Order: C-alpha cells, then structure tokens, then sequence
C-alpha cells in the first residue's frame, strides 16, 4: 500500500488534510473536565424530621425506605445512616454502567410509592432523590465583609438574587446552596403562653387558619345566567407576606374585649430554616454555592462563564457582601492544559533538532513535523467519536504516546536516507524500497501494541475506568501513527528528500557537523566491534539478564503502589472533633483558634478560613466542625517547606496540644472520591437482630484483636459515632387522663417548643419560604425549663409539664448506619507499611469469624470493588503476552523468534523501577501507563532489529551473526535519535515542581529511567536475544 | 477537670479493665463527673463492668453518688440487671432506698423491668417496699401493671 | 382490608384504569378485583417495548391517580412491577427440630431473607408464601360493652400510646451563649 | 389582557366576635361560589 | 416464590440469589433449612 | 385548585423552572400560570 | 429558522472543500480541481 | 407461547349493563358453545 501513495501523493495529502479537519473540528467540541467520571452510578435519597432523634428517624423513615426499595435493576449494594439532627441518608450504589437516569428515576419511584407509609411531618418535608457526585467544578463564597449581614442573610440574597441566575449559566449543571433563605420564625415564650392560657397547638392552629390560600371561585361563572355581563375571579385569603402581619395574628379574644396577638406571645422574625451550621469566611459570615459542571460541558468555559454572571449581579449587592473563589478547579484544568501542550511543541522541536544533527539536510526534518500533528489531530478525532472528554487522564496519555508517534516519523525518514547513503538510490525509489523493509514490520507494530494496551481497558470498576483513558488515548494515537507512517510520511519523502550519493555518509563535510558524523561512523564501528565481541561470549549476559531480571523482581514488590498521587492541590481541610455532648460555642471556640493559628502562622501561604461549625464525615453535631484552607499559587509558595505535606505536618502538630479537642489537617485526594489504595472499607452486620448494644459490643472486640496485630493492621478504625447522654422522658399516661390532658396535646407543645415545628408556608417578597414555630432557646435549653411549659386541660386548667413527667439519662446513638438492610457499623483501615491489601482483608476477614454469633461482615466501598475485580491483572496481562507472542509468530512466520523480541521487556522495566526508587515515587497509573510504554517502544526497536536481521539471513543468505551485525547496525542511528529526543521530551515533567507536579514527575521519571536502561541495554541484550534463540532453535 | 479523669471516664464506660488499673495506678479521679453528673462508677454500673465497679469502689470511688436528676450507680445498676454490681454496691454501702428526683427507687426500676433476683437482694438490703415514685406507684403498682406475677408475689 | 370486589372495583380499579392513557406501545390492559381486597392491572406492550420505561410511563400516570385512592389502598403500599406471569423457581424453608411454628418459619423468611431478595437485581417480584409478623389486637365485644369502648377507642389508644415521637434537643440551635450541655430528648418510642 | 378581581376580605375578629368558624365560612365561600368535589359517584358502572 | 423481571436472564440471576441466600445461612436459627422444589432453570443448564 | 395565575406563579411554577437546570440537549423551556390554578412547563430538546 | 440560516453558510464552505478534495485525491491533481471549482458560481447564479 | 390450540377470548360490556346482564350473556354463548363440539373444545370461563 505505500507504493499507491508514493505514486498518489495527492491522494495521501488528501488523506492528511481530512484527518487534520475532524480533528481541528473535534477540539472546538470536545467536553473539557479534570477527570472523566469514574465512581460508579450513585444515588442518594435524602430526608429530614426536625426535633427528632437518630433512633425515631430510623424506626419511622430509614427503614419504610428500604423495606421499599424492591426491584431496582442493576443494584450493587444500598447502605444508609440516621442521626440526631434528624437527617436520613440513604446510597443506593449501582453496578459500574448504570444509566443514572434509569437508576435515578427506578429508586424516585419506588420512594414515591413508599410516601404514604412515611410520618406526615416528613411527609410535609420533602424527601429527595439526587445522583451523587462529590465532583465540583468551584464553589462560590459568599462574604459580608461590613458587619451589616448575619449568615443567613447572605444565604436568602444568594438564594433570592444569585443561585438561579448561575443556574441558568452555560455549562453548569447543577447548583447548591450553602445555606437556607430565610423562614417565618416564631420564637415561642412559654411564659405569656401560660399567661393567656394558650399552648403552642393554639399557635399553630392559629398560623394554619390565619395564613391560608382560600379558593373562592368566581364571578358570573359557567354556568351563568343568560345575560350576565361581568365574568370576574373572586380572591379570597391568600399567603401573608411579612412578620408584622405574623405578628398581628389574633390568638385569643379575651373576657374583656382586649386580643392575645401572636407578638404577645411569641418573637416574630425571619431567620434560617436550621441553626445548625455556623459557616465563617475568615471570622466574617459567609455562603456560598457549590457548582457543579453539566454533562458534555467544557469546564473552562463554564467557570468564565459563571465569573461573567457574577460580575453582572455586582452592580445589585448590597452594601459590605463579596464574592471569592476559596475552591476551583479549573486553572488545575488550565495548567494541565497549557503544560500538555507545551510539552507536545518541545518534542517536534525536538524531533527538529536531533533529526538535523544526524541527517543534516532541513527536508528530512520537515517530515515528521507534519506526521507528528496529523496523527495528534486525528487522535482528537477518534476520542471525540468514542464519547472521551479532554481531561487529565486523556492529555498524560497523550503525552505518554509521543515516544511511539515521534519514532515512526524518525523510523521511515531514517531508513530512506539510510538507505540512499548506503544505495545511492533517488529518492523515490529509494522510499519505496525502504518501505518494502518496514512496512510488515510497522503492521507488526500495531498489533502489538493493541496487545499491550487494550487488554488495560477492560479492567473493571473505579480502576478499569482511569485505565480506559490512557489505553483509547494510546492505542488511537499510536494506529494513526501507523496509518500515517504507510500512507503520508512515504508519500512526502519519497518528494521531499533530495538525493544522496553512494557512500556519502557525511564525513567530508567541515565544522562541527562533518567532525560530528567521522564522530558517529567511528562510533558504529566501535560499536560493532564491540557487540561482534559480545556475540563470542553469550554465556555471562545470559547470567546479567536474570540479574536484571531478578532485581526487578526484587524493585517491583518494594516499590509501594499508589493508583493517584496526591498535589498541592491549593487546598486542604482540618477536622474538629469534640466529646460527647460538647456545646456548638465550644466547638466554634476551637474553630476560631484553629482559624487564627492559619492567619497567623501560615500568613505567607494561606488566602483564607471556612469554618463550618456542625459539619464533618464522621457526622454532624454542635460538637464538630470543618475548616477549609485555601492557599495562595504555587508560584507565591516557593519550595517544599511551603507545600501542603509541609503546611499540614505543621499543623496537625500544632493541634495535637489542644484540650479537650481532636484536631488534625491533611490533604485532599487526587481524585475526589477515591479513598486510600492502601485502605480497606469493612462493613459489620447485625445478622439476626442482635441490638446495637450488641453490635456496638462485637465491635470493640473486633477493634482490640485488630489492635493486637500492628504488624499487619494499621488505622482500623470506627468511622460513625459513640453513643451519648440523652434525656429520657416518660408521659404519665394516668397522670394525663386523670388530669383531663391530651397525649397529642402534650407531644405537640413538647415537640414543637424544643424541636421546632414547621406550620405552612408565607411568601416573602414575591419568593414562597417556609414557617417554623419553636421556643426561644431561653426556655429550652436545660432539663429544669421542662416545668415551664403548660398544657390546657379540657377542663381548661393548665397543667406544668412536670406534673405528668418524668425523667433520667439513658445512652443512645446519635447516628446508627445500616447496610443492605441490616444494622451495621462501619470500620477502617489500611495496611500495616509493607503489608498488601488484601492481606490486612484476610486477616480482618478472620478476626471477625470469630465473632459473636448474629454478627457478620461485608465489604464495601473501593474494597467491595477490588475483591470482584482485583484479581483480573495476571488473567488480562496473560491473554496480552499470549496475543504478542500469537502476532510476531505471524510477522516472523517463526515460532520461536518472539522470544527473541518478548526478552526485552525486563529491559526497560528495570530502570523505571531504579528511577522510581530513587526519586521516592509510587507503582501508580502514570507509573504504569509509562511502563506499557517503555515496554512498547523497546520491544518497536527489538522487532525492528530481528527483522532487519531475519531478513538478511532469509534474502541475502548471511551467517547468524554477519546478519546480526549488520542489523544492529543500521538500527543503532534511529534508535538513538528517538531516545535522545524522547528522553530530552520528558525532562520537564521529570524537573517539574510547583503546580500540578506530581502527575508530571510520576509519568516523567518512569518513562525516562525506563527509557535510560531500555535503550542502553537493548542495544546490546536484542542481538544476544536473537542469537540464542536461533541456536537453540 | 483532668486528662486522667476524662480517659478514666472513658475506660470506665468502655470497661478497659488494664486502662483503669493503670489509671488508678496514676491517681485519675475517681470522681470525675461527665457533662451530665455520670461518675465512672455510674458509666460501669451503667455498662455492667463489675471488675472497675470493684476497682473503683477499692480506690474511693463514691458508691452513692447522683447524677444531675438523682441516679446512684445502684438505680443504673438495679434498673439494667447487673446483680453482682447490685450486691457489690449494697455491700460498700449503696443506698438500696435511695430515691432520684422522680422519687424513684432501684425496687421500682428493679421491679419494672422485672429482675427478680434484684428486688429479693434489695429487699434483703432493706428495699422501702412501700416507696411510692412521683406518682404514688409502689414496686408492687408496677408489677401488677406490668402483669408480673412472681414479682407480685416476691413483694407479697 | 376488607373489601369486596365491588369496593375495591369502584374505588381503585376503576380511578386507577382511567388514568392510564397515553402510553406507547400499550396492547391491552386487563384487571381483576376480588373480595379479598386486591387489585391487579395488568399493561401488555408490544415485544420490544423498553420495560424500563414501560414502567417509569405507567408509574408517572399512577401516580395522578394515588391522591384518589382510599387512605387504606395508599398505606398497604400500591406497587408496580415488571415480571414474567410465571414463577422462575420456588426457594422453600423448612425447620428440621421443629423449634418454629409454620407461621415462625414464615415471619423469619419474611423479617431476614426476602428484602435481599425483592432487592437482587433481576428479581421482578417475589411472593411470600405465608406472612411477615404484626402486633394482633384481637378484639372481644363482650369486654368492650362492658366497659363502654368501642374499637374507635382502640385504635385511638394505639396510636396516642404506641407512639414515635420527636422531641428536640437540650442545648439546641440556637444555643443561648454559655450553653453547657448538648443532648437530645428522648419522649415516647415505638412499642416492641 | 390583565382581568379584573373581586377581593372578598373576611374578618376574623369579628368572626371569633360572633362566634363562626372561619373553616365553614371559608368552606361557604368555596363550595358556593366556586364548586367544591366531593367525592365520586357510579354512573351505570362509571366511576364519576 | 420469585418471578423472573422483564428480559433479565433466568440462569444468571438464580445465580445471583443463589449467592445471596448464601450469605444468610450461617445465621439460620436452630435446624432452619432451605429446600428447592420447583426451579426452571436446572433444565436450561443441563440440555444445553 | 382557585388560585390566581400569581400566587400559582410563586408557589409552584418557579419552584419548578428552577430546577430544569443542567438537562441534556434542553433548547429552550416556555411556561405559563393562570387564574384557574394551572400550571405548564414545556421544555423542549435539540432535535436528535 | 434563525439556526438554518445561522448554520447555512458553513454548510456550503464545507460540501465545496469536501468535493474538492474528493476530485484530487480521485484524479491526483490540484489542477483538475481548481478548473472544476470554477464552473460553480456559474450554476449558483442560474439557480439565484 | 399459549396452551397449543388454546384460544383465549374475552366478553365486554360495551354498555354499562351491568355484572348481572354480562353473567347471562356470557351463559348465553357458553351454551351455544356446547352445541358445536365438532368445532369447539374444554370451553370454559376463567372467573368465579
């Protein structure tokens, strides 16, 4: 086929010119993210009870759900949780290749059938069914910096002026607020209440009655009388509007004429629907929303686009409120980017340069530089039509395919102007001949490859989805790199090069190049002498060879493996945890000094504090909270000392001396939702409805034993809550009948003055907004304000709460997960350092066998996904070796010399394990995808050779080792150019510090330590390969 | 408030027998209270630990401390059926008619939830079988109510 | 509960029938009413309709018909299921001692096996062949004459006495400043 | 084009002055002037 | 007595519920056991 | 039911609109609220 | 309405480079395209 | 698939008749039914 488009170079441009347009064409359409998306489908349904603690949310809502969720498809496994700010939570995980849409809208539905079995309180709420995703494209703060604002003022404005405007901006799909707008609050004073004789039941029946919609009707409405002329709506009472009609509500009209009003009872204001979370910027009040890039979007893009919003809503914000920017991920994404596409201009430049020290005329060098942006152009092309984003995984491995598109540039150029130095051939019969002496082997090539890296895309799970990247990106780039190395590279050399005399190899020119070429022919013959020796004495290289094989063997299991490496991301998180029952001013005080040490201490890196007082993974409560630190650019930051593993060491030591309170920062994971690779997730099961005293029980025993083997079992850990002091009251049933009480007057007053009661709706400037009525925290806050709060008798007495009550502590769980169905607890770790994964699983595995009877176990999480597809790597790469061996069978029509060419692969393995060790790097994906690679390129140079060699024995009847020798030969140039520009190609990534750095040094250094002792060895072992196996065989 | 008496009244309720053995070795409070009046003997009494209740009481604890609405380790102890912790605290001198602010008795939580063997020790003790709680019931007003016969019986 | 066949015909079946319209690739559409209380409307479609939508469609036009079902009908949870007529295997429980009763075999089966199962994917329906447990209140009138109750009293009485119950928090948001304690209030539960 | 509306404007003082529900008076209102569904019916074996 | 969902494979999914009966076996009270006595998929497995 | 097309506007069609944010393929959404208490909401989607 | 003749022109930039370079891949030659090329506003203005 | 030459046919009250009129219908034709059994087999209604 080179021969029709040496003859047809039209043709071939043709060819050249499409490919370049779809793919010019697919870069103004391609999506651009950070990550593709690779958790599986999840989602959460959600709902709230307010007042109510972790156990009636549970035996009430967590378990009508999920006795309901029947019949949902392709469901791997469901788990929820139930706490004592009256929150449920409930992940419906599904398997890896959901439609979340299908999955989202077959869990919505079965709740919705399950609603009517729900408390009407949640029922009035609201219980929402949502697609998770931890993945955010920034989160916008909201600031007042004048004092002029509370929280929750900033949170309406935002909600009320802000959310729907991002809504609408391009490119974003979803949006939420860090905060609530405003709600009606009654705040209650049992005092008056008891004064008037009221309760809080006449309060809220007056709020139900007094703020209503009433439907009227209308006006000379069908059917009418004949001859009626006015058709008209009559409006009748509609939704109250602001505090002061609240405030006006009559309750009681009194013996004497005079109006009991809901403000002589009661304090009537806008506020938060909750209380719960104190949010700070900074000691300053603040919101936010958190943004979330819609699908096919182009993240870039959207974050403009929401920055122009805003600056658009500037002109109406009231006076002291700011906008900042305390998380985005797109100038990671813009960095990545422009470092990706810097690093691909410094190779063709590259490719410039050693293509001209060695072939020295500038019409060679033109040809790669035009093969090497047609097969990158289309391979935008191929990505785009197989649904792939432009995201970090993509563009490495774009990078990651350089060595192998520049070669096949530097392969077929060379071997024409070899072989025109050598013949004395024109140009174009010079290609064409050239061609006839790679074209089997280019074909070769890519089915070889394929059985390198196709076999990666189909693991499974969370990891099988970050090796689908690199493998598309890679097998695409490197069979157009073919395609191009068949149809246009031949066809542009073959009228391009000018010609070459016989035996012209340089060595009369002058200067530096003509020294430079007596220089490189010394240096062949050197060479050849020297390989000629070699081939004397295979017998001590066979031995070297299994000492190569034998210290990677040894590198590869010291190495520990990580599948991401973390960044100086900009960002990092602290932690604050306190006792049981600790206030939320006690944590707010530990807050505040956890702020201060940052704006203090850490002035010369830290932009900025978000202190969430209520919030954390473990739970929520008063007694814990998050601060969010976000830091100035790496470029502010200078050195290691001013990096986050530096800034976080610091503090967490910091911390560690304050009282009363666990303290602890640490970074942020490279992907978001990921967890540790060295980290298990174990879920233990109540199996036959033993209690929570018990389960809670057959933990700790299982925590001790763990402890018992630090050797093996490191960081295992309970990951929910310890249970606390609550206050148990007892209604005296007989006290109440007897005394005229009603119980469902009793657990209204009770409910709604100490827990808040959501009544209706009001409508606050034109926006529908929620109304509470509970007590002022004056009345509610300890067990002796109990005897405060009045019920009406029927007899119309009123009754103090104690006179029918009574009280004690008890334990209790303020949280209380649950996994497929069961009761359950959830415990972590990792393995103890030097210890695999799925050892520190085995043993916890039997650990937990010798449990108590009721109790079982399952694994959830990364570790659920790892036992199903953990085991697949030996069983893929095994099929990979055998299709290899399958191909250069064929290429060869040999059985026996693939092994000749599979004996490189330690080769270039070694010094990516050498390299890695040194620099302290990790057996992770970007150390693996260059590895494939590394192994890719050597075994190109190891089929090249034993082809050129092959061939000389088949055709021209040379000994082994005359063929073998002059092989080596002609293949030592291209072999070295590409080398030299390669490696020089990767020197960046491997120097690079600062921003986005980790994933450059982790392809950098594997690539090129890899690249060290695969060119340097190859060139010596590949003969010795070849000629043993010719021997033995 | 102390380190000691916080990780005392941690492995109090936990029932770390060696972290209270070294924790006594240590001189950590015994009195030690939480943020509701709970000493660690309450948290063992409670938690049904009886070695710490021993250890504890051999190390000064207060055997009939009260918590913020009146409960002494022997009203947890009678009321979750810890008989041995029962015995033990009436031994060193438990109140057996001790009475928190409902007037509520370890014979009424005993006799509520029906732990026989407790009420009988208790009333060895000398358990007031004619204490009334807040509301006037009687151990015995609980056992009918409750349909326990035996118990009926045992307090005649 | 309760109803006979008309009943359940002219207060479910029918509301719900009516509903059912505009639905792509419906064949026909069948139903039953007995006097056992129940319902089955059956919608056949054409062989490559998507089942998975076939079902969110006949659920979306449902669910304009739920608010007009009795209280009764809604609380016994309506479902909608996508399944073969026939039964694709039978899992039996026995018990070899004899420790457990035809109906204590039954309630574990129901209680610890079948709510895995109901929720293994590929499962399009399951039937229990006996019946999970309930608290049975079995009513004697010569009592509740005696003492002039009735069972409206009863189910008062249930509902008032075994009752879940929201009560709020010691020290709860918004706190008062120098709060102490922070802890929840735990008023009636659930009866077991 | 923008109708008009007649707004009927109850007084709850004067309806607690002289003794009347404001839920009868509301459902009045509402059933009279505007209709009120009630529940169904069987119309020669259609529900209605 | 379970039904088959619209187009789920019949041999795969016995299976599945064969793994997940599994599961709950070693927390059968005292000599509960489970029996098989009508299951269409066996004849699937064997005339294939 | 009896509602102005403005209270039906605030309370129920606004809520809607604003969470038809990030659909796929969403051209345009047209809506409208009227005095009987109706409420529509079309969204109309890239043709494809 | 707005979008076809938005995306009109495109349109016919494209279907010309496109029969182009089909007529030099086909015949080798830029020549016989460029001739070729220039025949078309001839057809255009009949058909205007 | 069906039960081989089972044919499955269906009696509809096309006009609120009633319960009672329909069972005397479908008598009706059972009868008649009956009288072919040259041409008609197990003819049966599938209700109580």
């Amino acid at each position: 086929m080179p021969n029709f488009f040496i003859d047809r170079p039209i043709f071939a441009w043709v060819i050249a010119i499409i490919i370049m347009l779809a793919g010019g064409l697919a870069i103004l359409k391609l999506p651009v993210a950070q990550y593709p998306t690779i958790a599986p489908p999840a989602v959460t349904i959600s709902a709230s009870y307010p007042g109510a603690d972790a156990k009636t949310v549970q035996d009430t809502v967590t378990q009508v759900i999920e006795q309901n969720m029947n019949g949902i498809d392709n469901l791997m496994y469901m788990s929820s949780n139930s706490d004592s700010t009256g929150t449920v939570q409930i992940t419906l995980t599904f398997e890896s290749g959901t439609d979340a849409d299908i999955a989202q809208v077959q869990v919505q539905n079965k709740l919705q059938l399950a609603m009517p079995l729900l408390p009407q309180e949640v029922q009035q709420q609201g219980v929402s069914v949502e697609k998770s995703s931890s993945s955010f494209l920034m989160v916008v703060g909201v600031i007042n910096t004048d004092g002029t604002m509370t929280q929750e003022d900033i949170s309406d404005y935002v909600a009320a002026n802000m959310k729907d405007a991002i809504s609408r901006t391009s490119g974003v799909g979803d949006v939420q607020l860090f905060g609530s707008q405003y709600a009606m609050r009654i705040w209650m004073n049992p005092n008056e209440l008891n004064k008037f004789q009221l309760t809080p039941v006449d309060v809220i029946t007056a709020i139900k009655a007094q703020n209503a919609q009433v439907a009227a009707g209308q006006l000379g409405g069908t059917p009418p009388v004949k001859g009626q002329q006015l058709n008209a709506s009559i409006i009748a009472q509609t939704r109250l509007t602001s505090t002061e009609e609240f405030g006006k509500i009559l309750l009681k009209v009194n013996q004497d004429g005079s109006r009991v009003l809901l403000r002589d009872v009661a304090k009537i204001e806008l506020g938060g629907e909750n209380y719960d979370i104190i949010a700070e910027f900074n000691g300053q009040p603040a919101s936010g929303l958190g943004i979330k890039l819609a699908t096919g979007a182009n993240a870039l893009d959207t974050a403009a686009a929401i920055r122009a919003e805003l600056a658009k809503m500037e002109p109406f914000f009231p006076s002291g409120l700011k906008i900042v920017y305390p998380y985005d991920t797109t100038p990671f994404v813009k960095i990545s980017i422009h470092e990706v596409v810097k690093t691909l201009v410094e190779a063709i430049i590259l490719v410039f340069l050693v293509m001209y020290l060695f072939l020295q005329n500038f019409r060679a060098t033109l040809i790669p530089t035009i093969a090497v942006p047609v097969v990158l152009l289309g391979t935008f092309a191929v990505l785009a039509a197989f649904g792939f984003s432009i995201n970090t995984l993509t563009m490495f491995g774009m990078v990651l395919a350089i060595g192998l598109l520049v070669d096949d540039a530097i392969v077929v150029v060379e071997n024409v102007e070899r072989v025109m130095a050598e013949e004395g051939l024109p140009p174009k019969e010079a290609t064409r001949k050239s061609m006839g002496q790679i074209q089997g082997a280019l074909v070769g090539i890519a089915m070889v490859l394929s059985a390198v890296f196709v076999p990666m895309a189909f693991f499974g799970g969370s990891t099988g989805a970050i090796y689908r990247q690199f493998s598309i990106t890679i097998v695409s780039a490197m069979a157009l790199s073919v395609l191009v190395a068949l149809i246009l590279t031949p066809a542009l050399c073959a009228t391009m090069l000018k010609p070459i005399a016989k035996g012209d190899h340089g060595e009369g020119k002058k200067g530096f190049f003509g020294w430079f070429n007596r220089m490189f022919e010394k240096s062949t013959h050197h060479y050849t002498d020297s390989v000629g020796g070699i081939l004397r004495s295979t017998g001590r290289y066979l031995v070297l060879y299994l000492i190569i094989v034998v210290g990677m063997a040894y590198l590869f299991v010291r190495l520990p493996s990580s599948f991401l490496p973390d960044e100086d991301q900009g960002v990092f998180m602290t932690m604050v945890q306190l006792p049981a029952g600790a206030t939320q001013e006690r944590t707010q005080k530990v807050l505040n000094e956890v702020t201060h040490y940052y704006l203090t201490k850490e002035k010369n890196n830290v932009e900025s504090v978000f202190a969430n007082n209520g919030f954390g993974f473990a739970g929520r409560g008063q007694n814990t909270g998050i601060a969010f630190v976000s830091l100035k650019d790496w470029a502010d930051r200078p050195g290691e000392e001013n990096k986050v593993e530096a800034i976080t060491m610091r503090a967490t030591r910091a911390f560690s001396q304050i009282k009363d309170a666990m303290v602890f920062a640490f970074n942020l994971p490279a992907i978001v939702e990921l967890g540790t690779a060295t980290g298990f997730d174990f879920e233990l099961i109540d199996q036959a409805g033993l209690g929570h005293e018990k389960l809670t029980q057959a933990r700790n025993q299982l925590l001790a034993e763990a402890a018992k083997h630090p050797d093996m079992l490191t960081s295992v850990r309970p990951n929910g809550l310890e249970d606390t002091p609550q206050f148990k009251i007892d209604i005296d049933q007989e006290k109440a009948q007897a005394l005229g009480v009603s119980i469902n007057d009793i657990n209204t007053t009770l409910g709604a003055a100490w827990g808040g009661s959501y009544v209706n709706d009001f409508i606050d400037r034109g926006r529908v907004k929620k109304v509470y009525v509970m007590s002022e925290a004056k009345y509610r806050m300890l067990p002796d304000d109990i005897g405060d709060w009045y019920v009406r008798a029927a007899d119309g007495q009123m009754v103090p709460f104690s006179a029918f009550s009574s009280s004690r502590w008890e334990y209790g769980s303020p949280r209380l997960e649950r996994y497929n169905g069961l009761p359950s607890m959830e415990i972590l770790g990792q393995a103890a350092p030097g210890k695999s994964t799925g050892e520190a699983m085995e043993l916890m595995e039997q650990l937990a066998s010798k449990l108590p009877t009721g109790v079982g176990y399952d694994w959830t999480g990364m570790s659920y996904q790892e036992r199903l597809s953990g085991n697949q790597a030996p069983s893929l790469y095994a099929i990979s070796l055998i299709v290899v061996f399958l191909c250069l069978a064929a290429l060869y029509e040999s059985w026996s010399i693939p092994f000749s060419v599979m004996l490189v692969v330690p080769l270039g393995v070694i010094g990516a394990l050498l390299a890695a060790t040194f620099r302290g790097l990790t057996n992770d994906v970007y150390f693996q995808v260059g590895l494939l690679t590394t192994i890719g390129l050597s075994a190109k140079n190891a089929i090249l050779i034993v082809e050129f060699a092959k061939d000389l024995m088949d055709k021209e009847g040379k000994g082994l080792i005359e063929a073998t020798l002059d092989a080596v030969r002609m293949r030592l140039r291209p072999i070295l150019m590409t080398s030299l520009a390669f490696i020089l190609g990767v020197m960046p990534l491997v120097i690079s510090t600062g921003a986005g750095s980790g994933a450059q040094n982790a392809v950098g250094t594997g690539v090129m330590g890899g690249m060290v002792t695969a060119t340097v060895l190859a060139i010596f072992f590949v003969p010795v390969f070849f000629v043993v196996v010719r021997r033995r065989f | 408030g102390s380190d000691l008496g916080k990780k005392l009244l941690e492995a109090a309720r936990a029932g770390r027998d060696d972290e209270v053995r070294i924790l006594m070795a240590n001189g950590a409070d015994v009195n030690a209270a939480d943020v509701v009046g709970w000493t660690p003997l309450h948290l063992a009494a409670y938690w049904g630990h009886l070695e710490i209740v021993e250890v504890l009481l051999k190390n000064g604890a207060d055997v009939n401390a009260y918590d913020t609405l009146g409960s002494t380790p022997l009203h947890l102890a009678a009321h979750f059926g810890h008989l041995e912790i029962v015995e033990v605290l009436l031994k060193n001198g438990a109140d057996v008619n001790a009475k928190d602010d409902n007037g509520i008795t370890p014979l009424h939580l005993a006799a509520n939830r029906g732990h026989l063997e407790i009420v009988e020790v208790l009333l060895k003790y000398g358990a007031d079988v004619n204490a009334q709680d807040k509301f006037g019931k009687t151990a015995f007003d609980i056992s009918i109510n409750n349909g326990n016969e035996d118990l009926a019986e045992i307090l005649q």
